[PDB]
């Protein structure tokens, strides 16, 4: 049976073709894992209580997508404001008297400028990002900000001090730009939502292509995306089956793997029978863990030295 | 047949008209800027969609004209050889040539091939073989056809070795 | 945000601060020449750039053959000859803007329809 | 398609399908047999609907029935007039007898 | 709201998962109990305004009559929820001593965050009592309710021996399963145990298989 | 009480700074104190959200754009509602509001991504559904001696098959 299955999988891999990886290289990766991504996508299904609420779907997107200051910063400039309690810049006076209604700071103003669209696309009012960096340090940085209702969005910050301040401010703002998370889980990038459908049982006992919205990504993580609210934790799914195996146990691992291999070999030239594919999956998973057929993977088993 | 050929010609002509209209809209900087895609991506998608629809419509027109005594029709509805796309390409239109999804890129700076002025996107300049195997190809279209075939050959020549190794 | 060099020795002045009068002393580091700057702006980043679409306008564009020709009029001289070409700043997210330059008035004008 | 009533009115058989169909219209014993068979069928329906969650009905399976019953018809000359001499008890016993005489695993223990 | 509501809901769902952990492990818990609503949970476990008190939130549990009827030897289990984000060596030492004093053999311990190795070097102490560790992050979502995970059930030693004698294997030709597997940790089984696996096949519908936890 | 009197001082300052200098000074400081009590009806110096709402209302009064809000609060805008608004996005001013909805609409458009749509024909029938909504593609996969692949894609149910 094994040789039969091997040939029946091998020959229609010869007449098969060559965004997303597919074809021969994807088959090589998933048959030869090689925990490398090249498309680490994972489909996310919403809670059924939110069937079609686009605002809800966007809200989950804003909860899930990783963002730093790169996502929100338009402009950064530096300033020498000598007065610790008044502004050389004409516009930043109302902000001063807002935050004035604790002195020993360098007179070296750092200024930021954001995009309103890039804030409220993700429902980040700038108030919590101001207090976010405020609680990020609380020890070294005055952080002063605008109202969300202004026509220009600026963050005022100075270093408190108990010479040379230019390059320290440069390094500090570099760190500010790079490392401050705002919301969302890391390793998740720009996420899009499609309008799928599903042959759901009809209430009168038939089938209907009832549509619903799905969240789709371009990164991979599992230990957190299951934990976000408003999600279906049951039907989540990822292409990168190694992570599926790690989080869900190798039964779900081999099921996902079979799904993946069937997807690849049925993108064209379908179909082979099920039992051959199942046998390949099982002999590749019958060790408690994933075992690529490499020069070493299955080869370094307690098996006959001659073969 | 003559009238069917004339209809094929005017079909391709109105497809070209649609393409030109889109190019004018794009060059006038008002476009919908299709979601999930960049401006030029939307433009390319629209034009490729239009050209392939044109080819399909023309091929259908030729096939439904074609007589029941036509022997290539006899074989193609008789199973064994040939195809709808084979009939279409032999008689009506070849269609847009391809180099991995995108059509033929500007290898020369700003142009596809040194017989046109710079910065065109009209389909004949970037590689739509409007013509048909009966009438033969204008030499630029001949070159683009050579491109597509070469792509197929090299893809075969690599996939065979890799699939042999993985089979073993 | 531009650089001012020391006139006494061609090296750019560096920002350094008055410790007591609180002024922007652009001082030379090579020699001891010092200079008072004009604005408290020193460093400048521009995390988003969107400029360069009209690059390389030389005085004799019309001498090239490979540029196409059209029939719009220059809205300074109304000559019916002109030369147009794609935006120069080749990014993946630029536009289909056409920039028309006429040989008569030697003047550039676009065709934006916002 | 499947539900049969032998004592009620709406799903009553036409009695000309079987010559002994009129007199059995009313037997509680055959009604019980049909009802439990129908319950078996609906349990199977629920089970299939939970295993093939989409609802695809075409599937790879062993030996085809349709050709067999078709050539059974074309061999033994079914007609449009003669009521069949099949009896309900005979049908529902024969299906279970075949059900068990199918054999893939030989053995004697509980696990097998 | 800020993080209080997320903390409350996460703790609530983790409680749900631990309750069903214990239920399918074979210790009787009322069916109503596992869907205890969040506001009732907070009403049970709010001290002053929004703070949950995990120290008293733990609970004891007892094997079912049925699980005793098959498995002759399970004492009462006991769960724990320390409140420190770290893990204190003396805190867990008191915990393990309390397990020893109360005569318990299975001790469920849940940590907010990391455990110092000094507070986990003596976890494998006092056999036959066993100590098990869990993150709330690992317990915020029940793993088994994912639809790719099939049903898992446990084998008694007797029927395992019966299985070996029937299929004529010897104890090593079974397919394996890791100790560090998520479903293995969910069931809490140890070395040398066999898990029957029922999964929804596509060529016969329902199909059986077994694994060994080696 | 220091925060109480500070908020009161700020409120008296911003209403005295209004273009309508109110001769009803006791009435407007009554407005100020009643806004103080309805403001502290949220937390009363127990949470920083009280300060945050204070920042919101204080800077909305200041902003200019808009100035007319000063007269509108002086002549109306009953402040116990304005504890419980949290509606800064729907005030001060309307043009910025309209800007906000058009920004949100464009963001929602840009969220949802690629929607390639599979141009069809009507000649073949589905392998499973058996209806004619069939869509295709062309390319050749194997070696040169044979033609294209003639890929198929049903759209009545989504089926895929192939023809030689
Ligand atoms: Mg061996
Ligand atoms: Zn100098
Ligand atoms: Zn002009
Ligand atoms: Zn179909």
């Amino acid at each position: 049976v094994g040789v039969l299955a091997a040939q029946s999988i091998g020959e229609p891999a010869t007449q098969m073709t060559l965004k997303v990886t597919s074809g021969v290289p994807r088959l090589k990766e998933i048959l030869n894992v090689a925990k490398n991504m090249k498309t680490p996508s994972l489909t996310v299904y919403l809670e059924p209580g939110h069937a079609a609420d686009q605002e809800q779907a966007k809200l989950i997107r804003s909860a899930i997508e990783h963002t730093t200051l790169k996502s929100v910063t338009i402009a950064s400039e530096i300033y020498y404001d000598p007065d610790p309690r008044s502004t050389v810049i004409p516009e930043d006076e109302e902000i001063i008297q807002l935050h004035f209604s604790f002195d020993q700071q360098s007179p070296w103003l750092l200024r930021l400028e954001l995009d309103r669209a890039a804030m409220n696309d993700k429902d980040l009012t700038m108030g919590q990002v101001g207090e976010r960096i405020k609680q990020t340090f609380k020890n070294d940085l005055f952080v002063i900000w605008s109202e969300d209702n202004d026509e220009k969005l600026i963050i005022r910050c100075r270093v408190v001090r108990p010479a040379e301040e230019d390059h320290m401010l440069k390094k500090i703002e570099n760190t500010m730009l790079e490392n401050i998370t705002l919301r969302g889980v890391e390793n998740i990038e720009r996420v899009v939502m499609m309008k799928y459908d599903r042959k759901v049982p009809s209430p009168t006992g038939e089938y209907v292509k009832e549509p619903e919205w799905v969240l789709e990504t371009d990164g991979v993580n599992l230990s957190e995306v299951m934990t976000v609210p408003g999600i279906d934790p049951t039907r989540i799914y990822t292409n990168s089956f190694i992570d599926i195996m790690e989080v869900l146990g190798i039964e779900a691992g081999r099921a996902a793997l079979y799904k993946e291999v069937y997807n690849v070999i049925a993108s064209d030239g379908s179909y082979v029978n099920y039992r051959h594919m199942a046998l390949l999956v099982d002999v590749m998973t019958t060790q408690g863990g994933l075992t690529s057929v490499t020069r070493h993977g299955f080869n370094r088993s307690n098996t006959g030295a001659l073969m | 047949d003559g009238p069917t050929m004339r209809e094929i010609t005017e079909t391709i002509a109105e497809a070209k008209k649609k393409v030109l209209d889109v190019t004018k809209e794009a060059q006038a900087n008002l476009l919908t800027a299709k979601h999930g895609m960049t401006l030029r991506e939307s433009f390319e998608d629209n034009v490729v969609r239009f050209l392939n629809e044109a080819r399909d419509k023309a091929g259908r027109l030729a096939e439904v004209n074609l007589k029941d005594l036509n022997n290539v029709k006899q074989m193609v509805m008789a199973g064994s050889k040939g195809s709808f796309i084979n009939i279409a390409q032999m008689s009506a239109c070849v269609g847009q040539q391809s180099v991995e999804g995108k059509r033929i890129a500007f290898g020369f700076v700003d142009r596809t091939l040194p017989h046109f002025s710079k910065d065109d996107y009209s389909p004949e300049s970037k590689g739509f073989v409007e013509n048909s195997y009966l009438r033969g190809l204008t030499p630029q279209e001949f070159f683009f056809h050579a491109m597509g075939g070469r792509e197929g050959l090299i893809d075969t020549a690599v996939k065979t070795a890799e699939t042999g190794y993985i089979q073993r | 945000t531009t650089f001012r060099f020391c006139r006494d020795c061609n090296n750019m002045l560096y920002p350094r601060e008055d410790k007591e009068n609180n002024r922007l002393l652009f001082e030379c580091r090579t020699c001891s020449y010092v200079e008072e700057a004009g604005s408290p702006l020193v460093y400048r980043h521009e995390l988003i750039t969107n400029i360069g679409e009209t690059a390389g306008v030389v005085q004799d564009i019309g001498s090239d053959p490979t540029l196409p020709r059209s029939d719009r009029e220059c809205p300074k001289c109304h000559s019916r000859e002109n030369v147009f070409f794609q935006s120069q700043q080749r990014r993946k997210d630029t536009s289909m803007v056409l920039f028309f330059v006429c040989l008569s008035c030697s003047h550039i004008f676009t065709s934006d329809q916002k | 398609r499947y539900r049969v009533d032998l004592l009620n009115t709406d799903h009553t058989l036409d009695p000309s399908l079987l010559e002994s169909g009129s007199e059995i219209l009313g037997d509680l014993k055959l009604q019980v047999l049909l009802d439990e068979e129908y319950k078996q069928l609906v349990k199977d329906r629920k089970f299939l609907r939970e295993v093939f969650v989409d609802g695809e009905a075409n599937w790879p399976l062993p030996v085809n029935i349709r050709r067999i019953i078709q050539n059974a018809q074309q061999t033994f000359h079914i007609d449009h007039t003669k009521p069949s001499d099949l009896t309900i008890k005979d049908i529902v016993l024969g299906v279970k007898d075949l059900q068990e005489n199918l054999l893939v695993l030989r053995g004697k223990n509980e696990i097998i | 709201d800020q993080e209080n509501e997320r903390n409350i809901s996460r703790l609530w769902r983790a409680f749900r998962t631990v309750k069903e952990m214990v239920k399918d492990r074979g210790y009787f818990i009322t069916q109503e109990e596992v869907e205890l609503p969040l506001e009732d949970f907070k009403a049970k476990y709010c001290d002053s305004m929004g703070r949950p008190q995990r120290k008293m939130m733990s609970f004891q549990a007892n094997p079912t009559e049925e699980s005793i009827s098959k498995f002759p030897d399970m004492g009462s289990l006991w769960v724990e929820f320390c409140d420190e984000p770290s893990v204190g060596v003396k805190t867990m030492k008191t915990f393990v001593i309390h397990i020893q004093e109360k005569n318990f053999q299975t001790g469920i311990f849940v940590y907010q965050n990391n455990i110092t190795p000094s507070a986990m070097k003596l976890v494998p102490s006092i056999p036959p009592a066993t100590i098990e560790t869990f993150n709330e992050a690992a317990l915020v979502v029940n793993i088994t309710h994912h639809e790719l995970v099939p049903k898992h059930i446990r084998l008694s030693s007797d029927e395992k021996r019966e299985l070996l004698k029937r299929y004529r294997l010897k104890e090593s030709q079974l397919p394996r399963i890791q100790r560090a597997d998520p479903v293995a940790l969910y069931l809490g089984l140890k070395r040398g145990e066999v898990v029957k696996i029922i999964r929804k096949s596509e060529t016969s519908g329902r199909y059986a298989s077994y694994r060994i936890c080696m | 009480h220091k925060l109480r009197d500070q908020v009161l001082k700020a409120l008296y300052d911003v209403l005295a700074k209004e273009s309508e200098h109110p001769p009803q000074s006791i009435l407007h400081t009554a407005k100020a104190i009643e806004s103080e009590m309805n403001k502290v009806n949220n937390c009363d110096t127990n949470e920083a959200a009280y300060k945050a709402r204070y920042r919101i209302i204080y800077s909305n009064v200041i902003s200019k754009n808009n100035p007319d809000l000063k007269h509108k609060i002086a002549n109306g805008d009953i402040t116990p509602e304005f504890l419980a608004t949290c509606d800064a996005k729907d005030l001060a001013p309307a043009p910025l509001k309209q800007k906000i909805e058009e920004i949100a609409k464009q963001n929602l458009y840009n969220a949802q991504g690629a929607t390639i749509e599979r141009s069809v024909t009507d000649r073949f029938t589905c392998g499973k559904c058996k209806e004619k909504k069939v869509s295709y593609y062309q390319l050749q996969t194997r070696s040169a001696d044979e033609p294209l692949t003639t890929f198929c894609t049903c759209e009545a149910c989504g089926n895929r098959w192939k023809f030689s």
